[PDB]
RNA sequence: UAAGGUGAUAUGAACCGUUAUAACCGGCGAUUUCCGAAUGGGGAAACCCAGUGUGUUUCGACACACUAUCAUUAACUGAAUCCAUAGGUUAAUGAGGCGAACCGGGGGAACUGAAACAUCUAAGUACCCCGAGGAAAAGAAAUCAACCGAGAUUCCCCCAGUAGCGGCGAGCGAACGGGGAGCAGCCCAGAGCCUGAAUCAGUGUGUGUGUUAGUGGAAGCGUCUGGAAAGGCGCGCGAUACAGGGUGACAGCCCCGUACACAAAAAUGCACAUGCUGUGAGCUCGAUGAGUAGGGCGGGACACGUGGUAUCCUGUCUGAAUAUGGGGGGACCAUCCUCCAAGGCUAAAUACUCCUGACUGACCGAUAGUGAACCAGUACCGUGAGGGAAAGGCGAAAAGAAC
RNA sequence: AGGACCGAACCGACUAAUGUUGAAAAAUUAGCGGAUGACUUGUGGCUGGGGGUGAAAGGCCAAUCAAACCGGGAGAUAGCU
RNA sequence: CGAAGGUGUGCUGUGAGGCAUGCUGGAGGUAUCAGAAGUGCGAAUGCUGACAUAAGUAACGAUAAAGCGGGUGAAAAGCCCGCUCGCCGGAAGACCAAGGGUUCCUGUCCAACGUUAAUCGGGGCAGGGUGAGUCGACCCCUAAGGCGAGGCCGAAAGGCGUAGUCGAUGGGAAACAGGUUAAUAUUCCUGUACUUGGUGUUACUGCGAAGGGGGGACGGAGAAGGCUAUGUUGGCCGGGCG
RNA sequence: UACGGUGCUGAAGCAACAAAUGCCCUGCUUCCAGGAAAAGCCUCUAAGCAUCAGGUAACAUCAAAUCGUACCCCAAACCG
């Protein structure tokens, strides 16, 4: 359980996805930034 | 029994070789694994005794 | 070699049995000895449903250290240290203090 | 590989320097040509990959002495 | 959805197996580092 | 022929179970654990010459070892080989 | 060596042994499946499939041995072609692969610094590759010095952050000379005289010493607290031994040891001596390293970035003199001094620690010290290269809790 | 006959709603396009990092792509927090 | 006759601090004066472990659906048996390949795992279980492609490649019906078969290749024709007359 | 009948019609986009061997080794 918890905390450490906050969290930040311009 | 095996001929260590394997070794594996054979040390002493006969047989034959 | 050995009579120097004599039952390669009637522990063991079931509190002897015993002289009647001399190619033990071969 | 079989000339390395002195790596190559040498003592043509000064040293030392050197150092011709 | 690891034993071995690490200079250096690090399984064989 | 030194090392134990038992008491076959590298000619010859019976045919499977564990320490057992030795009409053992 | 043993978790069962053929320790042997350079062919490592020969008193099937490639040498064969070479077959010898650092060589960055950046730096570093040894490399002046002299190479302390080099920026940075460690010189290019003359190398033997098992090894009791004494108190003894560890709390005298004195059937390392084989001393005379030195062009190494730049190395084109000669002495010339290139060998001082032993620490003590005190390069993660944990402590003794 | 027509398997992904600490690190449901072809699919193979491949989007190259991943130079450098 | 540590109290110094002592603890501590520092943490979206908070809150993973009786049990919505009800039925059935690797079957246990309970389980523990001349692999042959003696090439490592040698996803010999185990079956058993090699005898006889020829040997679409699997209906047979 | 089943016995076992995307069919027709290889298999001989060896046919006899075989496999067992 401890090994699975360390690896499953280590899941989104090297991500790329920009529309999702922290790799996973859905948001509207594309529209927020885009409307700020 | 180490000098005793050392003082025979090659033919006679082949005889007691085949009798260590034949009479002793096989009948004690069959007797051991079929619930019989209270005396388990016989397996060990037979096995080492075949090691002695093959040792002296290699030493007697040639080098 | 070993100073205290198997069929030998010793006295106990330290603890719970200080001054009690007794014969060495066996001698364990931990550097301990079991000496009869000496280090009595009150084990209590379970009556296993296999071969015979004693149950109860069995009073065994425990292993004391080899350094906690010394062999009993019986010519002086006290504890005595052991040395090793050679006599006729035999490495014999001997009592110190009267120098007697055991 | 580009080794003269007589003189043993490997390609060496160096720099293209420019007017601004920018160092760049380059290789200097030997003038290796594959020439076919008549040996009179054996009555044969032995073809070698010589430099263009392996031919100078063959013209001076003679082809027999050179082949004795290649056979001496285990260079197979 | 079709994930990346679609297993095949024959491609596992032809690709990353021992006879294929030993087949070249750099795979032998791989095995040398796995032995030197001291590793229970060197390649992936079985 | 097969040498007798080889031919003694092949048979290893009689196999006791209920499939083995019904094979004996119903279809003449004795089931026995053999050497892992023992071929069917070796098992046939070794039952011909070590229990002095007449063997009709041998069928050999290989049984795979089970991954057990002690405490939190795993381990595979060990593969063995099992020979279904079909005897002829005249047999005892 | 031995009275106890059959490795651990891990108890049992079945036994072996007690004065010597239990067990344990060491020397030398024997066996040493399969994979792996893997080597008979193949292959998805630990598997599949052979060929050849020898033998097998049921030789309708078994057992054993050999069969890889390459290099070198030899034998027998052998084209286009006559001779012959290429090639082919067989045999003998050697190699191949792994390994932590040190060493030599072939290649060789960039981030960075220059408060940007391109010359420069980083740096001939990282890394890749080849090769070798217990060390390697270098080495016996075509070297300095300076009108006096020194005398091979290597390493250390100065010289000296000096002279110099330097977008004369950032930076790079000597030598001469001095003090030490260590010290060793030789051979071929070549004939005669003369022989085994020193020399080493390979081996036998003998001696000495060391390694691989070991042996002996001093000297204490009473009483109080206490679960227990090695502690307190009192009185003794050892010490070439009060290094250390254990023992129920803190032991010189309880145990193992320590100081000290001894021990090897066998295998070995080193050093002398000696037998044989190979090898050559020494004398006279002669020779005394040519596509080489030097040059032109391009590049590199020298602290030295082409600059007034000596010197070394060479990719390319050339090209001498050869002891009435030639190289160097920091452009260059003359005078003077010094040395003999274009062949080679050479110990010691030196560098390093995969590995073994002993000892030591104003090093750590379980979030520290190794990633790893514990079955850790494990679990686990990743296709893979690779990444990579956490987790010690009952008690003096399991007496580990019968009922 | 047909890069023919309608339409299942099969390949795809146009719209909407849900979902958005999901049942799911891209789906479900209802409709939707192709559906004998420049189709689709299984098994094996080949191409590799300034390189591949690209009916071209800077797309894709192991949930990573205006230059992959791992290890190293490496404690890069950081007049900034 | 009780150290360090832990936890209280009392006294004391301007402060960091010091001193004494009760209880826990159970074996170490160290004056003074010097010496050396991994020498003092509340912050670094610090690192590691522990524990809160929201909070007994959202959720408990397809809206295919359950109801009752009986059994076992300490306990039954969930397990077993029965009767009903619903769902899939070109699949939510059956058989494999790939992949996994004992999950299979039986007995036994309910700690943890199972988003609840569990007597149940793909969970724990033990035992059992996989039978081949004909199925598949190995094997013979090859495609793409790999490797490659020599060889050509390349600073080195190495690139390419001839002979060759490997490489299926392709070509190549042969078994079917019935029965059986809790668990295997074209493998076991019953019946009836077939294939390829070795050896021996007998009769006839020209055999012989990393060589020649054939064959293997192979496209898309379409169209019918002849069949069969299979199904439907009648006949037959057994049973029912509700 | 350890109610789980276990043995024994066992009638008819036909015809018509419909009918595949399976088989004849690796066929047939057609079309351009023109559709693997090598072995087994059958044949021909060369070098050689030639009253031998080998080939063919019948019969008999021996052999056919080794490894896989459970179980899931559109899934609670594979990749997620």
């Amino acid at each position: 359980m401890d090994i699975n918890w360390r690896h499953n905390q280590s899941t989104f450490y090297h991500f790329t996805s920009d529309h999702r906050i922290s790799g996973w969290k859905e948001t509207n930040a594309m529209y927020v930034a885009l409307n700020s311009q | 029994m180490k000098a005793k095996e050392l003082r025979e001929k090659s033919v006679e260590e082949l005889n007691t070789e085949l009798l260590n394997l034949l009479r002793e070794q096989f009948n004690l594996r069959m007797q051991a694994a079929s619930g019989q054979l209270q005396q388990s040390h016989l397996l060990k002493q037979v096995r080492r005794d075949v090691a002695r006969v093959k040792t002296l047989l290699n030493e007697k034959a040639g080098a | 070699a070993a100073k205290i050995r198997r069929d030998d009579e010793v006295i106990v120097l330290t603890g719970k049995d200080k001054g009690k004599r007794g014969k060495v039952k066996n001698v364990l390669s931990s550097g301990k000895v079991i000496v009869e009637g000496i280090n009595l522990v009150k084990k209590h063991q379970k009556p296993v449903p296999a071969l015979n079931q004693p149950g109860g509190i069995v009073e065994k002897e425990a292993a004391i250290q080899v350094s906690n015993v010394a062999i009993f002289n019986a010519a002086t009647g006290k504890a005595d240290r052991v040395g090793f001399r050679f006599e006729d190619g035999k490495k014999v033990r001997f009592f110190k203090s009267n120098s007697e071969t055991i | 590989s580009r080794v003269c079989q007589v003189t043993g000339k490997r390609p060496v390395t160096g720099n293209n320097r420019s007017h601004a002195l920018n160092a760049t790596k380059r290789r200097f190559l030997p003038n290796l040509h594959s020439h076919r040498f008549w040996v009179e003592s054996e009555k044969r043509f032995v073809t070698l990959r010589v430099s263009a000064k392996g031919m100078r040293v063959i013209d001076k030392k003679g082809i027999d002495t050179v082949l004795a050197e290649l056979r001496a150092r285990g260079e197979k011709y | 959805m079709k994930r990346t690891f679609q297993p095949s034993v024959l491609k596992r071995n032809r690709s990353h197996g021992f006879r294929a690490r030993m087949a070249t200079k750099n795979g032998r250096q791989v095995l040398a580092r796995r032995r030197a690090k001291g590793r229970a399984r060197l390649t992936v064989s079985k | 022929m097969i040498r007798e030194e080889r031919l003694l090392k092949v048979l290893r134990a009689p196999h006791v179970s209920e499939k083995a038992s019904t094979a004996m008491e119903k279809s003449n076959t004795i089931v026995l654990k053999v050497a892992k590298d023992a071929t069917k000619a070796e098992i046939k010859a070794a039952v011909q010459k070590l229990f002095e019976v007449e063997v009709e045919v041998v069928n050999t499977l290989v049984v795979k070892g089970k991954v057990k564990r002690h405490g939190q320490r795993i381990g595979r057992r060990s593969d063995w080989k099992k020979a279904y030795v079909t005897l002829k009409e005249g047999q005892n053992l």
